[PDB]
């Protein structure tokens, strides 16, 4: 059933999971037209599918050309990501299958397990966590590659770059929810705390900055601040 | 018009026959029941005085046969039997109806209630649904399992009625997902009408008994069977013309006659709200929804 707080720890073990996002799929800009009613313009989104114990995303760009001349998008961009993500799994050996898909938000069960009938040992599972992957459009890099896309294409990041050598996937994962969850509350905040300091860069082939196990501590206190603050602000508390 | 005499009643039971129902104490001088429309199904039921669990009965038809019930004091029910020595029958109903020991089928000449109910319902499509084949005449009681509630357990004693399932396979044509869920059309007229019942008239026979079984034993299953194959029709886009006037007829009986302290239990919310107010055939349902909406406007 659904994945909360009672079972975080299953995330780390070693049966293969994704995580599902859809948040980012069908994106637009409204506007008004020249007769003074109001328009929508679609721009590129993308399928968040990320495997929390390895960091790998698996980041299918959606171009805008896949809207051409269809109606009822809201509910097309859920039937998109379950073919889209059906496609990515029996595009992998068996033996790199995921035994379960947690979706981030309940109406993309029924479009997925429809998806998925072909794969009947393959669970597919709602989560009571409020998980900030739709801030993954904050990424740099990640919001770089969807918007300069042509047509659809696949590509493939560790979104944990090189923190597996040093810390486990129970602590990545932390770091990477706190870190999205900053960017989700007050992205403008959350980036200038992450790039203020010169001196430490992001790797050509990472999306993060190089930070040692002494600056990330500064780095994720700084995020927790922010996340409070903005929180009493919100709340007048 | 035919007859289903009783040997005896040796306990106090409820006895229904169809919509009608009469209560037979204790070793009172009953011999059964007579003036039994001929060209329908009937069903014949109990519900003991001393134990109101298990609702159980028969489904007959008396063209296929002469059956009378008799009570069975080492399994504790009313059994239906076929009498196959036609005048030795004949001899027996005559004498009990000279003796005027027999409650009559009490049928309004204006009523076509039964009718309406029973439209296409066929005893040879029963016995393929309750297998029995050694009787004309099919058992069914209030804990009988159905052959889909079986697989998510003996077998011989199982409502076989067709599986529908909206996310199975058989539902839903690859690289059509997306289409056939959200419109069944294709699952209704290929695959469950072209396919499986080849016609409306067997659809509809097999929604009817499920209805019946379910207002009558209060059998779950069979609930389950009667939203389920309303929900593929109202569901489905593309509907021949005919089958939604049947249906709104069909639906609209069954919802007259369903006792009103029972809708809570019998109705399921969800399918009905959906297919009156949601559904492609929301506006098809003119009869249906107009009794729906005055008799039971709480469970919308």
């Amino acid at each position: 059933g659904a994945m909360n707080s009672s079972n975080y720890a299953e995330l780390f073990n070693n049966d293969i999971k994704l995580f599902v996002d859809d948040t980012n799929v069908y994106r637009v800009t409204v506007h008004k037209t020249f007769e003074g009613n109001v328009a929508t313009k679609a721009i590129n989104g993308c399928i968040f599918t990320l495997n929390p114990k390895t960091g790998h995303l698996f980041l299918k760009i959606i171009h805008t050309s896949v809207w051409a001349g269809q109606k009822r998008l809201s509910q097309l961009a859920k039937w998109k990501t379950a073919e889209e993500v059906s496609a990515l799994v029996r595009s992998l050996p068996k033996e790199e299958q995921p035994k379960q898909i947690i979706v981030t938000r309940k109406a993309m069960l029924d479009p997925l397990e429809v998806h998925m009938l072909d794969f009947p040992n393959i669970a597919i599972r709602p989560t009571e966590l409020r998980l900030p992957f739709s801030a993954a459009m904050s990424i740099d890099k990640l919001s770089d590659v969807v918007m300069k896309a042509t047509e659809p294409q696949m590509v493939l990041f560790n979104i944990y770059d090189d923190w597996l050598d040093r810390i486990s996937s129970y602590t990545a994962f932390s770091r990477l929810t706190l870190l999205l969850r900053a960017l989700k509350t007050n992205e403008e905040s959350a980036k200038m705390i992450l790039l203020s300091d010169p001196t430490i860069t992001i790797k050509s082939y990472h999306l993060w900055p190089s930070f040692t196990d002494e600056q990330w501590i500064t780095i994720e206190s700084q995020m927790r601040d922010l996340i409070l603050t903005e929180y009493g602000r919100k709340y007048n508390v | 018009m035919n007859t289903v005499p009783f040997t005896s009643a040796p306990i106090e039971v409820t006895i229904g026959i169809d919509q009608y129902s009469f209560n037979v104490k204790e070793n009172q001088p009953f011999h059964g029941i007579k003036d039994i429309p001929i060209g329908h199904v009937h069903v014949i039921h109990f519900q003991h005085a001393d134990n109101s669990s298990m609702r159980y009965g028969y489904w007959f038809d008396c063209r296929m046969g002469n059956f009378y019930i008799q009570y069975d004091p080492k399994d504790g029910l009313y059994k239906m039997m076929e009498e196959r020595d036609g005048a030795k029958f004949e001899n027996i109903v005559h004498n009990f109806k000279e003796r005027q020991m027999m409650v009559s089928y009490p049928k309004i000449d204006e009523d076509d209630t039964w009718y309406n109910l029973t439209e296409f319902v066929q005893m040879d499509k029963i016995r393929k649904i309750v297998r029995k084949d050694e009787n004309q005449f099919s058992y069914v009681d209030s804990s009988m399992t159905t052959v889909q509630e079986n697989e998510l357990s003996d077998p011989a004693h199982s409502l076989n009625y067709t599986v529908i399932n909206f996310k199975s396979r058989e539902a839903i044509r690859p690289g059509h997902e997306m289409e056939d869920f959200l419109d069944k059309s294709y699952y209704l007229n290929t695959v469950m009408l072209q396919g499986i019942f080849k016609n409306s008239s067997n659809y509809f026979g097999e929604l009817q008994f499920a209805f019946l079984n379910a207002m009558f034993f209060g059998n779950y299953g069979s609930s389950l069977q009667w939203h389920a194959m309303i929900e593929l029709i109202c569901s489905s886009a593309t509907v021949p013309k005919h089958m939604l006037d049947k249906l709104d007829e069909i639906l609209y009986y069954q919802i007259k006659t369903l006792p009103e302290q029972y809708s809570d239990i019998l109705l399921n919310e969800r399918v009905w709200n959906i297919c009156l107010y949601s559904s492609f055939q929301k506006n098809s349902l003119h009869n249906t929804e107009k009794i729906m909406e005055n008799k039971y406007p709480e469970l919308l």
